[PDB]
């Protein structure tokens, strides 16, 4: 009832703070390298005319230090994805008690910086986990194909918006983070306008 | 004077358009027939949690949609003038959404996927997100001793500090009540950063009055209070040796044996999980059964029946609301679970379960359901009389170690578990049956382990006979599994239920 | 002072002083009052913007 799965990672977690979608994951440098070492050898092999040993050493040459041409080759694996936004992967955060503590993501970006080592997560999807980052080390896995990315859609973040507590009523997990929330009662509420019976002089 | 939009006009504009409105007060006319007097940005942040109503052109926005819905036009001008309007929170925000979808839902009649509503409610919120955090980069709350000198220095905070009999009543009742009138007078602390999160909710009183008024009674590790108290707020500070270290004490309380909390609750969590899973699937529909059920409604479980069917006068289905206080006190024919004549062997249908089975995302196993909805309660619960108390009260009775088995039906069982559970933490009544139904065996004489259908027409059994005797799929996972290999009964040809971890025992074979 | 570009300050922890009474009268100061206005910085979207409400800039010890 349990197994090491192979083509999976683990690396602690940070936030997408920018304008982003929802259910799309940033991956470190490092990992992408690794855990894509088969991806990578097949597009060096066909585009660069490298041999398999050569592939082999010019992927893990270059696990620690950024190169151009790999860096290429992660954004058309990304690419190729389609209709897909990414390569699907599930994100599982311990103890697994809810839905929600796994998830289903999009890998959509490998990091270009190597002094990162965290997997960037959407700020809309860490309350249904209960997920901080303090120390938190979460574990990821890549789907190998569409049968089973069509398969972990039942745990795309969308699955647990509706609450199972109370019917007709949306779950307090979709609520915004506190630093966002200040900033719009500091614009919504300020006083800006005279007062009604004013306006109508 | 008074410019006027309509609701779904304003819908339609691009973001661009929509952020260029003026800063005026306005009217925006809605499809019910009634008017709202609001500002533009309270129009603003409404129109963006319409995000849903979007993809459907047809369906009406009543006014109840507008954050500031109790200001109405009407002719006499006495009714609009001075009304405050709505609080903008991330509650509110979410509750707006959630008004969205259900509109669209009934409009439908009926008829449109909720799962299709739940991915455009979190796509809504996403836009929310992506807007506000670009345009609103100007606004940024701040904090600093600048701020906290504006609370500090009111006078009447100043004075429930001064002048208190240092006791339970004089600290926690006189002096608190006091700071609690000041921080709810909606005209003091205007433009306070502190005090602004406090009325969004950002912010708690609980932590408020500890820093501003007297810290008050710490305890020991053992519980034990003392008999003086902490006479200073944590913004002056704690500078002398008796009450720094009682208050020491807090911390030393907030760390304690979690590890032993953890294994507890998650080897609840395990036991629970695996017994409800023998009930699977919830099938849409209504299965048209003559078989209700009779329960008491009272006060403490009338929020809990929300969503169930129950047949009122004249023969006729109706659902309850959450807000039916004329039927707290008696007795009421319920459509239940254990009436279900659905024809799959271990499926219920949608109304007996309920309005709460619309929730539930499409082939969910509806035990493991409600068996995390009460260990989420309670684990949150006990890891933040003790829950640990109550966690066993409830493992006990329903396991049958005031036992689940002592009662000869379910209908005469379920309001003591849901009084028993509503209690402490807030159960659905759908996921009381669910719970008490994976204890029901067909006949304990035959030795026929199966669920029964219809649930009235069985028995209840202890967990440990059912988990070793139901299916060894589901046996050979939770412990001591050399036991039921021992067992003679394994051997015997006999109808059986399935459990989920069967395939995982053959290894993925049919 | 005017070569590190602070005063270093000695505060013992049984200093004699009531914070919230020091704290006003820096505020009511016309020597010791910080400067207390708007800041200016570059959102997510590329903007240079100014905030609206005054912001004020102090020193950390972080590790
Ligand atoms: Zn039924």
């Amino acid at each position: 009832f349990g197994a090491r799965l192979n083509a999976t990672a683990r690396a602690v977690i940070t936030s997408i703070s920018d304008p982003h979608d929802y259910d799309e994951l940033h991956i470190p440098w490092g990992v992408g390298c690794q855990l894509l070492k088969y991806h990578l050898t097949n597009k060096l092999k066909a585009k660069f005319n490298m041999t398999t040993r050569e592939a082999f050493s010019f992927v893990y040459e270059n696990v620690l230090q950024y190169n151009q041409i790999i860096a290429d080759l992660f954004k058309e694996l990304i690419a190729e994805a389609a209709p897909y936004k990414g390569m699907g992967c599930t994100f599982h955060r311990n103890p697994t008690l809810q839905r929600g503590s796994t998830q289903q993501f999009f890998i959509t970006k490998v990091k270009d910086d190597i002094n990162d080592n965290s997997i960037s997560m959407s700020v809309l999807c860490l309350k249904a986990p209960n997920a901080d980052f303090d120390g938190d080390q979460l574990n990821l896995t890549l789907m190998p194909d569409v049968y089973l990315t069509k398969a972990t859609e039942r745990i795309a973040p969308h699955t647990w918006v509706l609450s199972i507590d109370e019917p007709h009523e949306i779950s307090g997990n979709l609520e915004l983070q506190g630093p966002v929330v200040e900033t719009i009662i500091n614009w919504a509420h300020e006083k800006y306008l005279p007062p009604l019976e004013e306006w109508l002089k | 004077n008074l410019n006027r939009y309509k609701a779904r006009d304003l819908l339609n504009l691009s973001y661009d358009d929509l952020w260029s409105l003026p800063s005026e007060w306005h009217l925006i006319e809605f499809d019910d027939g009634k008017t709202v007097v609001s500002v533009d940005r309270i129009t603003k942040l409404s129109v963006l949690c319409w995000y849903p109503l979007k993809h459907y052109k047809d369906c009406p926005i009543p006014s109840d949609h507008h954050i500031d819905f109790n200001r109405i036009l009407t002719d006499n001008p006495k009714d609009y003038l001075n009304v405050e309007g709505g609080r903008v929170t991330s509650k509110a925000m979410v509750k707006h959404l959630n008004k969205a979808i259900w509109n669209i839902y009934d409009w439908s009649g009926e008829t449109v996927d909720p799962e299709v509503l739940s991915k455009l409610a979190i796509e809504g919120k996403n836009w929310l997100y992506n807007q506000t955090t670009v345009k609103l980069s100007e606004y940024l709350a701040t904090l600093s001793m600048f701020d906290i000198a504006e609370v500090y220095n009111h006078p009447k905070v100043r004075e429930a500090n001064h002048n208190i009999e240092p006791t339970t009543y004089g600290i926690e009742k006189i002096s608190y009540g006091k700071v609690k009138e000041v921080f709810n007078d909606p005209t003091q602390f205007i433009g306070n950063s502190i005090i602004e999160g406090l009325r969004s909710g950002t912010q708690k009183t609980e932590q408020l009055l500890q820093a501003f008024a007297w810290r008050g009674f710490p305890t020991d590790i053992n519980s034990d209070i003392f008999k003086y108290p902490v006479t200073t707020g944590y913004i002056d500070g704690i500078w002398n040796l008796y009450e720094n270290m009682i208050e020491s004490r807090s911390g030393t309380k907030a760390l304690l044996y979690n590890k032993e909390l953890l294994r507890v609750t998650e080897y609840f969590n395990r036991k629970s999980q695996l017994i409800a899973q023998y009930v699977q699937r919830l099938h849409p529909g209504d299965c048209k059964t003559t078989i209700l059920a009779e329960y008491p409604v009272t006060k403490l479980t009338l929020k809990a029946f929300k969503g169930k069917y129950y047949q009122k006068e004249d023969g006729k289905l109706d659902w309850i609301r959450g807000n039916e206080t004329h039927l707290i006190g008696t007795k009421q024919k319920f459509r239940s679970v254990f009436g279900c004549n659905h024809p799959d062997s271990q499926g219920i249908c949608m109304t007996c379960y309920g309005r709460l089975g619309i929730n539930i995302p499409k082939g969910t196993n509806i035990g493991q359901v409600a068996a995390v909805s009460m260990g989420d309660k309670i684990t949150s619960a006990v890891l933040s009389v003790n829950m640990y108390e109550v966690m066993k009260r409830f493992q006990s009775f329903l396991h049958s170690g005031t036992y689940l088995k002592n009662y000869k039906s379910p209908i005469e069982a379920l309001p003591v578990f849901a009084t028993m559970a509503n209690e402490k933490i807030s159960l659905n009544i759908s996921h009381c049956e669910i719970l008490i139904y994976a204890m029901m065996i067909r006949s304990a004489q035959y030795r026929d382990y199966r669920l029964p259908k219809p649930g009235i027409n069985g028995q209840f059994e202890k967990y440990n006979r059912l988990m070793q005797c139901r299916s060894l799929g589901g046996a050979m996972a939770f412990e001591k599994q050399h036991e039921p290999l021992n067992n003679p009964g394994s051997f015997l040809n006999k109808m059986r239920n399935d459990h989920p971890y069967d395939l995982l025992v053959k290894g993925g074979k049919l | 002072v005017l070569m590190d570009g602070f005063p270093y300050i000695y505060a013992p922890v049984d200093d004699p002083v009531d914070l919230m009474a020091a704290v006003n009268k820096l505020i009511n100061s016309d020597k010791y009052r910080p400067h207390y206005g708007k800041v200016s910085y570059r959102d997510q979207a590329g903007k240079w913007v100014t905030t609206k409400d005054n912001v004020l800039m102090g020193p950390l010890y972080m590790m």
